[PDB]
RNA sequence: CCUCCUAAAGAGUAACGGAGGAGCACGAAGGUUGGCUAAUCCUGGUCGGACAUCAGGAGGUUAGUGCAAUGGCAUAAGCCAGCUUGACUGCGAGCGUGACGGCGCGAGCAGGUGCGAAAGCAGGUCAUAGUGAUCCGGUGGUUCUGAAUGGAAGGGCCAUC
RNA sequence: CAACCCGAUGCAAACUGCGAAUACCGGAGAAUGUUAUCACGGGAGACACACGGCGGGUGCUAACGUCCGUC
RNA sequence: GCCUGGCGGCCGUAGCGCGGUGGUCCCACCUGACCCCAUGCCGAACUCAGAAGUGAAACGCCGUAGCGCCGAUGGUAGUGUGGGGUCUCCCCAUGCGAGAGUAGGGAACUGCCAGGC
């Protein structure tokens, strides 16, 4: 995790920044309990943003059950179709840690109908 | 350098094309087989099993 | 499962009143073991030896690591690459059973018996446990012993530090001298 | 095949380290920067290092390329002179 | 402290000509040896220098003179000069101006250690800060 | 030929000046993807009585870099494994460095590749030594040429010894 | 009887956790100097330099010594 | 405005140490494991499904100058131009003027967005 360090190879791409720049990421978190996030220009204008898991949306708490790929991909959903103008930008979901399951169900939740890659 | 035992040369081939590519290699170690793919006259790469084949 | 349950059930409340704090969650964990034999031939390390982790294997019931070296050159003719080595550990449920299966069957052993030795507690709170042969867990046809280098084996607990500890371990462990 | 003497006289015949491209120049895909050699991507340089650090180029042309790694790897951002 | 012209242990390199600038010290023990005069100790004469700083009274006292050498010379006999430089040998410690030499110890030393200036390389007055508020 | 000091904080500059290294290695020691971080000491531990694999702790370039020295390295270039052949072919904005021959850096473009879900990375190795111009020829390719013409020899061109 | 760690003191071309002057690089600006600047082309000579100041290798901080730098 | 989460600007007046402190909103530790997925041994890490429990560790806060760090003013060292002694060093007119050390500073400050009152 980052407790022992941060020293790893989870902040290579992260420096997308240079370079890319333009490029914008999703960021995404894993939180036991929830997903997150959020997508901002490189670092350039970190006043950007997206949705997390948003509670407030259909009902109060966004009524959703479970974390595998059923709520993990709502979780992105919001993001996505509410960054509507982002997409053909050419955004990046950045891993983070890594690319299985859960924020794999997050991404793709978003390659469908939006972040056109 | 050029004692037969240590570092010669790879004349290297393709297969049907007539095309070349060289490069270096040993004897003791591991020989008498070789292939790469490289990019011949044009087209796909494919073959170039050069000399020394499986 | 056995023992595992002990604790919660008649061993935490025990170091909630004495010592004293509040939280059951400051109450004395054990994290895990670790067994792991050593000495390998600094030569033979081959066919003579390799036998040596069939043991330690199924004597937990995993897979052995053997482990490697990371010395260089000087003076025990070694150069940093030989396995020698076996390791092998357990935090998982499979963690109480070889407990279970301590403290019960052959802590006792050895003609030379008298209980745990007092004074090993790591300075902080493990205990490296050791002993030197035998099989002591018994799983084998038993006609081909080749005195399998040893067990070495140290139960790494989260114990705060040396006598906080002692305490803990001192509430299952039937053997341990007096 | 005897040269061996020590004797200690005895150059290396140095090259390319230079600091060349000094201060941000009205621009050009200009080297600029080198120092070391090798060198990679660098694009317009930013002048980088680490607790003190991170020199300021500001001016170039497009694409600077130059810098290996003893001095600010890579670099370019968004500076051009206006906007990038 | 002492001399021997003990060697910098032994040899890493051995080369560099020469420069001087300015001293750079005040003291440790009670009684002081100040320098003045740019020069260079033969290293040779801090031996000469301890050798003479009793005679009289016994070891008695803690002598303690502070310069530290390092820097070889070598010379060439009756040669050409193949600008190489034979060996060193010699060893003159590089002293503009700081003075040292301490003699823990109550007592007079003045008339005591000026016994073994003449064997130094050049002139140095004493001055002695039994102590410390010069500097913070 | 390569590294450091001399070399006066941009290059560069000498001496039969002070110290060392090269005339390689590598189907991987390259590429990419994913992942991982020293040395050393302290307390414990059977086969120890200096150092062997284990456990925690102090664990901070004091480690490791294929080979000198300098510079560099945690996003590791240091370490491990899977899959592979970009150690690709054709070009190249613009630069650096040379009396010159020449040498080096290089984004980007075209054709086809490998690795990755993807952004993307790859035109050999962390970089800097590991080298020999020309001529005379040898081998393969091509209707470039071929002395009346058709061939051929021989010549060119490309690849290479 | 001594490496190793704490306090107090030094030393370094091939030490640096600091750091000038300053030279050099590019950008504007006024003034001044019979483009002084650059390119291409005809003709060259010229590659033994010596001394003095400052910064240094050497040599003995020797030499109307010797080898670089700069004026 | 108080607090928490990701993501940056700054990179030691932002760090280390020590002490106190906050809770199921968050976060964490945590419950569990046939798997998708993972262990050159291990669900420790990664992974996944999530009671109950606890803020113990972590983490974030706040206090505290033991250790880092920042740091003037003055003086000194150096040095460009111009001169002058004098042995290789130094002086003076003049312009720049440190490193060390001293008083003191000091327990970071900030922005985008999301969730609790
Ligand atoms: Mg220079
Ligand atoms: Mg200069
Ligand atoms: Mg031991
Ligand atoms: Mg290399
Ligand atoms: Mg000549
Ligand atoms: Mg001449
Ligand atoms: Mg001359
Ligand atoms: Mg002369």
């Amino acid at each position: 995790m980052d407790k022992k360090s941060a020293r790893i190879r989870r902040a290579t791409r992260a420096r997308r920044k240079l370079q890319e720049l333009g490029a914008t990421r999703l960021v995404v978190h894993r939180t036991p309990r929830h997903i997150y996030a959020q997508v901002i220009a490189p670092n350039g204008s970190e006043v950007l943003v997206a949705a997390s898991t948003v509670e407030k949306a259909i009902a109060e708490q966004l009524k959703y059950t479970g974390n595998k790929d059923a709520a993990a991909a709502v979780g992105k959903a919001v993001a996505e179709r509410a960054l509507e103008k982002g997409i053909k930008d050419v955004s990046f979901d950045r891993s983070g840690f890594q690319y299985h399951g859960r924020v794999q169900a997050l991404a793709d939740a978003a390659r469908e109908a939006g972040l056109q890659f | 350098a050029k004692g037969i035992r240590e570092k010669i040369k790879l004349v290297s081939s393709a297969g049907t094309g007539h095309f070349y590519t060289t490069t270096k290699n040993k004897r003791t170690k591991p020989e008498k087989l070789e292939l790469k793919k490289f990019d011949p006259v044009v087209r796909q790469h494919v073959i170039y099993k050069e000399a020394k084949i499986k | 499962a056995k023992l595992h349950d002990y604790y919660k059930d008649e061993v935490v409340k025990k170091l909630m009143t004495e010592f004293n704090y509040n939280s059951v969650m400051q109450v004395p964990r054990v994290e895990k073991i670790t067994l792991n034999m050593g000495v390998g031939e600094a030569i033979a390390d081959k066919k003579l030896l390799d036998n040596a982790a069939a043991d330690l294997a199924a004597i937990s019931g995993q897979k052995p690591l053997i482990t490697k070296a990371r010395k260089s050159v000087a003076g025990f003719k070694i150069r940093q690459g030989y396995p020698i080595g076996c390791k092998v550990t357990l935090r998982g449920e499979r963690m109480w059973e070889f407990f279970e299966r301590l403290i019960t069957i052959a802590v006792p052993r050895i003609r030379d018996f008298r209980g745990l030795s007092a004074k090993s507690f790591d300075g902080r709170g493990n205990y490296s446990m050791g002993v030197r042969e035998q099989i002591i867990f018994p799983e084998i046809d038993y006609d081909k012993v080749d005195r399998v280098r040893g067990l070495d084996i140290t139960i790494t607990t989260t114990a705060k530090s040396d006598e906080e500890g002692r305490a803990l371990l001192a509430a299952f462990d039937f053997p341990f001298r007096k | 095949a005897h040269k061996k003497a020590g004797g200690s006289t005895r150059n290396g015949r140095d090259s390319e380290a230079k600091r060349l491209g000094v201060k941000r120049f009205g621009g050009e895909s200009v080297l600029a920067g080198s120092i070391i050699v090798r060198q990679r991507g660098t694009k317009f340089h930013a002048g980088a290092n680490v607790g003190c650090g991170r020199d300021h180029t500001l001016f170039a042309k497009a694409d600077g390329k130059v810098k290996f790694e003893v001095k600010g790897p890579k670099n370019r951002k968004f500076i051009s002179i206006e906007a990038e | 402290m002492l001399q021997p012209k003990r060697t910098k242990f032994r040899k890493m390199h051995k080369g560099r000509n020469r420069g001087l600038a300015q001293g750079t010290d005040v003291s440790f023990g009670s009684f002081g040896l100040k320098a003045v005069g740019r020069g260079r100790l033969t290293a040779r004469q801090i031996e000469a220098a301890r050798r003479a700083m009793t005679r009289a009274v016994k070891r008695q006292g803690k002598i303690w003179i502070r310069v530290f050498p390092d820097k070889p010379i070598t010379e060439k006999p009756l040669a050409v000069r193949m600008g190489k430089g034979k060996g060193n040998v010699e060893y003159w410690v590089a002293l503009i101006q700081p003075g040292k030499v301490l003699y823990e110890m109550d007592g007079v030393p003045e008339e005591l250690a000026r016994e073994a200036f003449k064997l130094a390389a050049a002139k140095l007055p004493i001055k002695t800060t039994f102590v410390t508020k010069t500097v913070m």
